[PDB]
RNA sequence: AUUGACGGGGGCCCGCACAAGCGGUGGAGCAUGUGGUUUAAUUCGAUGCAACGCGAAGAACCUUACCUGGUCUUGACAUCCACGGAAGUUUUCAGAGAUGAGAAUGUGCCUUCGGGAACCGUGAGACAGGUGCUGCAUGGCUGUCGUCAGCUCGUGUUGUGAAAUGUUGGGUUAAGUCCCGCAACGAGCGCAACCCUUAUCCUUUGUUGCCAGCGGUCCGGCCGGGAACUCAAAGGAGACUGCCAGUGAUAAACUGGAGGAAGGUGGGGAUGACGUCAAGUCAUCAUGGCCCUUACGACCAGGGCUACACACGUGCUACAAUGGCGCAUACAAAGAGAAGCGACCUCGCGAGAGCAAGCGGACCUCAUAAAGUGCGUCGUAGUCCGGAUUGGAGUCUGCAACUCGACUCCAUGAAGUCGGAAUCGCUAGUAAUCGUGGAUCAGAAUGCCACGGUGAAUACGUUCCCGGGCCUUGUACACACCGCC
């Protein structure tokens, strides 16, 4: 299995700004979320199915 | 309000006569809570204007209110950035409630002792068209330009 | 026999006795007019006996503690409709009707922190 | 903004208190006190057997205090040979005849106290916050809390900027009274300063 | 098996999710009739089944090539 | 005579013991258990380490308290009652 | 003021250096801090050096002084106008 | 609160309870309507002689647990914030959030 | 008419018409109505010239008008020549009574000084 | 192009936001906090809303952190070590006191007569000590938008992607409240409910509370009694849009009606989402780092925190006759009390004093409710309004009321005749007005927290001002319009 790259991206809100963390994982996949670690697992199982 | 949903509150009459307006027009003049105290001018002011005009004291209360009474009276209104001055008809309630305002203003300026006499004198000199709250309905006519 | 009903309003609270009489009332063994100096008191006492048109039909027995003349003119008259109904269940359609059967269940509000009282707030600059 | 503590809101509804004695204003301040002084000793001589709770009651001119530990074994000790160490030492600082019981905390990964100590702990020997605090979720929840909360609030990582974290799984309804909300707190002493851990573990209404 | 009123976006791509109201309605009288005039015509279904305006139903079974 | 006054900060709490009061009496005749009014004790806290005075905590301990007369007392009514064992926090308070 | 069944006050080392003084003849300044005590007949013609919580104030004592407290006479704070 | 602080708190109970009856008997005698003029006098110059610290009026109630000379309630011993710290904990017996 | 040298108003109730006098207030006035034998609801005018006599004989057992504000006077001096702190007030035209001077003390300073 | 934020863009909504009202503040005197100035010191902190009767629920000494001066150096507060002392207790002198120096009396307790420790020195030196600094290194606790109705996630799906959808839409609600539709399907935190209190009833128990009917009286529930009623406080019952009609989309719900003590969240409280302001607090406490160590630590007396050309904030008391004064006389609630609450009686004009019951309280005490009502008087005056200020004389607490207490008596009798621009609170048992209690506390409230009494006016409305919600639209804004330029 192969993550590329993690970036992290950001949504402006009232509060200020929501960082999040995007990875892309040939095994292709591209994950979203919150922490890198959980990014990685959606981009991996999305990769198994495409 | 917003929400617009304002009934009203049930006013006893007046122990003595019967009459809402009456007890109204005691709740107007009342300071305080003080109710009693209010009520014994009231009652005392009535005496004098029935003893001065030959008539039941409520036919000299209504006398009185009659022609402190306004009609119309102008309301603000915002249009155009400078606030007009229009004219409205004022609804049956809110004559009698104006009215009894005048009276009692009227009769807390007045030169005489006790408020009892100053009520009696604002109230004689309303059932004939001359004191400062008859003034007050033929200025709030003068206004009343939209 | 005696016919009974509790009345209360605001802090107070009214005992009242009904038997067949003739217009007789002792509020705390004193009369009507010695117990209560204001016209409106006397006539919160008596509006439910007006309403039925019983006045001189019976003779009221009433002791009442707590709250203050208008709190305690109050808890009679509900004392009063409520013996009145012992008395004839039939009256209470018209007594209802006149908004005596109801408890007025309006208390003293509690003062709350930073309000001088229950609503009023300290002015702000 | 600022809550009310989940303890305290629900004593009487569905929380016991941890003191039930009565006293007079005479005695009452003492009381407190003598109270402190008691769970202070015991804090400090047990830190090591997962002590979550220390209930006092005081019948008549008499002290009772009971342990609730996760580890009983090591708070008895050796055909109770520390338990009677710790005895005559709550007798000298209560004045009063002393009994100690010992209650048995059986799944101290639902013990709120015993979850926030074992952060701190982790966070004093450097673990990563974020492996504690997961662990944490994870092991109450496998053993069957319908849900927990946990917060770690300071120089996270020794990081110059204090940032809080948290992490929930389940059902953790702070304002719905009747909940059996277990709350508790800790702190890590840490190179960089003190670490705050907060724990909330719900386990059904009522 | 059938899915005779609206197609719930998601029926079998996100089969694991509407399990939990086929579950949900195995249980249990409004939120009956809102799963009976919807997930009734695949509570004994048990998965990804064999073969079916439906747009959206057509590109799910095109998705998972049913 | 003996007065027995209970005081509890529970009245679940208190309302046993006096049931164990009542019931071992009982086998004399007692009075009661007569409900006497409960003080409730208020105190008003700043929860504000600093300033914040409009911001406060109100907390109220509330003593329960009943009385219960046992009359024509035996022998075996003043040994049964001391015999017997009340839970802790409730404070019990004997008059002769 | 305090009650007259107690009598005046006045601290015990200050009456017994007043005394002492009194008895000895004319006397150097004698050094107090006690602001407090009350000026009695005996002193009448003592200088008393009063603390005002930096000096010591030369109090020459006089009859009409009697009654009143050494403090009196030994201001404490230091004003000469704002805006000088 | 400074150690030092606390310190001088322990002291000042420490005296008033040593001179208790001394005082007592001094301020009875000040007291006495039918006492000597001089035997008052003495009294008055004795009471004085005392250390000031002996006198309870010289106490200030702290926190027991902090030693905060702000806040302090008598029923507990502990300042307001003490106070709420115990309370949420259950730690005070019958105490809890009040509302009416 | 005419009591320590001052005109009492003839209209007022005695009790009140007393008061005139510098010295006497209503405490006062009561006890001199009361031994000179005088109503304290009866007008000045009303009285008799021998009532009037019995109240200048009631009115000279106390220090009064010229003769009290004389003692006034040198009571303040006193303590302004003794340079006490209460005299130094005096002088300095401050609150004698330990008010505070940071705001108010209007009656003794007088309307505000701009700065 | 996306998510926000913003617009003197649009649409729709809400809140004492405005309008309608009632009473204030702004003027006066005083109380209190702050700024400033002053000072030896006027200790430190809080600063637009969200600091300014705030931390402080109570600075004469103490408190106390500050100043002046007098003092101590392993030390006021710990542990360890060694040696010599039982510890205590009575007292004298010098000193402002800290402290220094003497006198005198104790000599126990455990005790394998090996002893040790309760407790005192004194001598080391590891240390103690710090209300010293950093709240922009932190924990904990708190304010705030705002009790506003929002804020999110999983999985699915859409988009190259930032992201979107769900959460929008049609209705409806106090409410992302509910219904219906819908590429979403579900879920979590919030909303609501569960908790406390208040309004009605029932059951149980019945003294210290109760007195309807008896019997008796000293006419006082006072006494025998009674267990009815008030009440006490445990347990229950009761309200659900449940019933009826109309309306509505065959919906949710809305409008009205019945019954009912209560009606549509019945009234009030507790309860404060994700977050925002490097918001507040290193002086409650705790704590990283830094810093001081014969001093930035420690002890003492006296002073200061109470200063006063002045400015601002929050209050109190007024300016009177809806009132003042005098006499008479009704009706509360809630609370506190043992180094405490203190009756009765006697003394004092009074604050109080003396004596001395009762009460750890439904029993005793604080403890007179006041406004009210009746009668009388004053007669519109700077007054019989107001009660500042000052003189004199006292009382009490307290080692001690000079700086700097509260209260009393006699005397004094200021400003003030309803307050400019502006500005605040309140929608009902509310506002307004009237007393009552409590915490802190030796003493020291006009503040704060709480309690009843009397008891209004007004709301057409949403154009306008302030804060906020939802949808949409433009943007060169993202330090987010207090922007960019
Ligand atoms: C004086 N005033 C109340 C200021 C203010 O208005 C603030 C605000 N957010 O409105 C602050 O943050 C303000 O209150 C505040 O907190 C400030 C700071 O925290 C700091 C710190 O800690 C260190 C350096 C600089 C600052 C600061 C300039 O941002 C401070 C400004 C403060
Ligand atoms: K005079
Ligand atoms: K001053
Ligand atoms: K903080
Ligand atoms: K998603
Ligand atoms: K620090
Ligand atoms: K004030
Ligand atoms: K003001
Ligand atoms: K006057
Ligand atoms: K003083
Ligand atoms: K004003
Ligand atoms: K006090
Ligand atoms: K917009
Ligand atoms: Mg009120
Ligand atoms: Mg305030
Ligand atoms: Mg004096
Ligand atoms: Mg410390
Ligand atoms: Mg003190
Ligand atoms: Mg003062
Ligand atoms: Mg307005
Ligand atoms: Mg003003
Ligand atoms: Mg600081
Ligand atoms: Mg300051
Ligand atoms: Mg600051
Ligand atoms: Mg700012
Ligand atoms: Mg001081
Ligand atoms: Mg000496
Ligand atoms: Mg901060
Ligand atoms: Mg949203
Ligand atoms: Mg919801
Ligand atoms: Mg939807
Ligand atoms: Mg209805
Ligand atoms: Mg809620
Ligand atoms: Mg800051
Ligand atoms: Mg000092
Ligand atoms: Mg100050
Ligand atoms: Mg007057
Ligand atoms: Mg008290
Ligand atoms: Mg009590
Ligand atoms: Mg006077
Ligand atoms: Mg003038
Ligand atoms: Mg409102
Ligand atoms: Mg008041
Ligand atoms: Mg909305």
């Amino acid at each position: 299995e192969k993550l590329i790259a993690v970036n992290r991206v950001s949504k402006t809100v009232k509060g200020g700004r929501i960082f999040s963390f995007t990875a892309l994982t040939v095994v292709f996949g591209y994950g979203k979320a919150r922490e890198v670690p959980a990014a990685i697992q959606k981009a991996m199982e999305k990769a198994r199915r495409n | 309000p917003r929400r617009r949903v304002i009934g009203q509150r049930k006013i006893l009459p007046d122990p003595k006569f019967g009459s809402e307006l009456l007890a109204k027009f005691v709740n107007i003049l009342m300071v305080d809570g003080k109710k009693s105290t209010a009520e014994s001018i009231v009652y005392s002011a009535l005496e004098t204007l029935a003893q001065r005009s030959g008539k039941s004291e409520l036919e000299a209360f209504e006398v009185a209110l009659e022609n402190v009474r306004p009609t119309v009276e102008v309301k603000s209104r915002r249009v155009g950035g400078s606030t007009y001055q229009v004219p409205v008809e004022v609804r049956p309630v809110r004559r009698n409630a104006l009215a009894m305002r005048w009276i009692v203003e009227a009769a807390r300026k007045r030169g005489d002792k006790s408020m009892a006499l100053r009520l009696a004198n604002e109230l004689s000199d309303a059932a004939e068209n001359k004191g400062t709250a008859v003034k007050k309905r033929e200025d709030v006519h003068r206004m009343a330009n939209f | 026999n005696q016919y009974y009903g509790t009345g209360r309003r605001k802090s107070s609270a009214a005992r009242v006795f009904i038997k067949p009489g003739n217009g007789k009332i002792v509020i705390n063994q004193r009369s009507l007019e010695q117990y209560f100096g204001r016209e409106t008191a006397r006539m919160v006492v008596r509006q439910p006996l007006e309403l039925v048109d019983m006045v001189e039909k019976l003779d009221l027995y009433i002791t009442v503690k707590g709250g203050g003349i208008s709190g305690q003119a109050g808890a009679i008259r509900h004392g009063i409709t409520r013996a009145l109904m012992e008395y004839d269940e039939s009256l209470r359609s018209e007594l209802r009707k006149a908004g005596f059967v109801t408890r007025d269940a309006r208390q003293v509000e509690r003062k709350k922190v930073g309000l001088r009282k229950a609503r009023r707030r300290p002015q702000f600059s | 903004g600022q809550k009310v503590h989940p303890n305290g809101i629900r004593l009487g509804i569905v929380k016991p208190w941890n003191s039930t004695w009565f006293a007079n204003t005479k005695e009452f301040a003492d009381n407190l006190d003598s109270d402190f002084k008691v769970r202070q000793y015991l804090t400090k001589e047990l830190a090591k057997a997962s002590v979550s709770r220390i209930v006092i009651e005081r019948p008549a001119k008499s002290i009772r205090v009971t342990i609730h530990t996760a580890r009983p074994g090591i708070v008895i000790g050796k055909k109770g040979e520390d338990v009677e160490k710790l005895r005559k030492v709550v007798a000298d600082i209560a004045g009063v005849p002393a009994q100690i019981n010992i209650a048995e905390v059986r799944k101290p990964e639902l013990d709120a106290k015993l979850v926030a100590d074992s952060i701190t702990s982790q966070l004093e020997r450097r673990v990563m916050f974020r492996r504690a605090m997961k662990r944490a979720v994870q092991n109450a929840m496998r053993l069957g809390a319908k849900g927990i909360k946990v917060e770690v609030s300071g120089r996270l990582g020794g990081a110059e900027i204090a940032r809080t974290e948290w992490y929930r799984e389940g059902r953790v309804p702070l304002h719905t009274l009747r909940a059996d909300i277990d709350y508790n707190t800790s702190e890590a002493h840490t190179t960089y300063g003190v670490i705050g851990v907060k724990v909330w573990i719900f386990k059904g209404e009522i | 098996f059938f899915v005779n009123h609206r197609w719930l976006g998601g029926m079998l791509t996100n089969w694991k999710t509407v399990r939990q109201s086929i579950k949900r309605l195995k249980d249990l009288t409004r939120e009956l009739e809102k799963l009976e005039n919807s997930l009734g015509g695949i509570k004994d279904m048990g998965g990804l089944p064999d073969a079916l305006h439906e747009h959206i139903a057509i590109k799910e079974a095109n998705n998972l090539g049913i | 005579r003996i007065r027995i006054r209970l005081k509890a900060f529970d009245h679940r709490l208190i309302d046993q013991a006096t049931a164990e009061i009542v019931e071992t009496a009982k086998r004399a005749q007692v009075r009661g258990p007569i409900p006497l009014p409960t003080r409730k004790e208020r105190f008003t806290v700043l929860i504000s380490p600093h300033v914040n005075k409009d911001a406060r905590d109100q907390y109220e301990i509330r003593t329960h308290l009943r009385l219960v007369d046992i009359v024509e007392p035996t022998e075996k009514t003043v040994d049964a009652l001391m015999r017997l064992d009340l839970a802790a926090g409730v404070d019990v308070q004997i008059s002769l | 003021p305090r009650s007259l069944k107690k009598g005046p006050f006045i601290d015990l080392h200050l009456l017994k250096k007043v005394e002492k003084a009194v008895e000895s003849g004319d006397k150097k300044p004698l050094r107090t801090w006690s602001r407090r005590s009350t000026i009695f007949p005996n002193m009448i013609g003592l200088t008393i050096a009063v603390h005002n919580g930096r000096q010591h104030v030369p109090v020459f004592v006089t009859d009409e002084m009697v009654g009143h407290k050494l403090g009196e006479f030994a201001p404490t704070r230091t004003y000469r106008g704002h805006a000088a | 609160a400074k150690q030092s602080m606390k310190a001088r708190e322990v002291k000042r109970v420490a005296l008033a309870d040593k001179y208790f009856a001394k005082r007592a008997e001094l301020k009875a005698i000040i007291s006495d309507v039918n006492a000597s003029d001089e035997d008052r006098w003495n009294a008055v110059l004795k009471l004085q002689t005392l250390p000031r610290d002996s006198s309870p009026s010289r106490q200030r109630n702290r926190c027991r647990q902090t030693g905060r000379p702000h806040g302090f309630l008598r029923k507990f011993g502990l300042s307001r914030i003490k106070v709420r710290e115990a309370a949420m904990r259950g730690e005070i017996p019958g105490l809890k959030k009040a509302s009416w | 008419a005419r009591i320590a040298g001052i005109n009492i108003p003839d209209h007022k109730h005695a009790v009140i018409a007393l008061t005139s006098i510098y010295g006497v207030g209503k405490t006062r006035s009561k006890a001199i109505l009361a031994a000179a034998g005088i109503a304290e609801d009866v007008k000045i005018s009303e009285l008799s010239e021998g009532q009037i006599d019995t109240l200048r004989d009631e009115v000279a057992k106390f220090v009064v008008e010229g003769d009290l504000r004389r003692e006034i006077s040198m009571s303040i001096k006193r303590l302004m020549d003794l340079g006490c702190y209460r005299g130094l007030r005096h002088r300095r035209g401050l609150p004698v009574r330990g008010q505070r001077t940071k705001t108010n003390a209007r009656t003794r300073k007088g309307p505000r000084k701009p700065i």
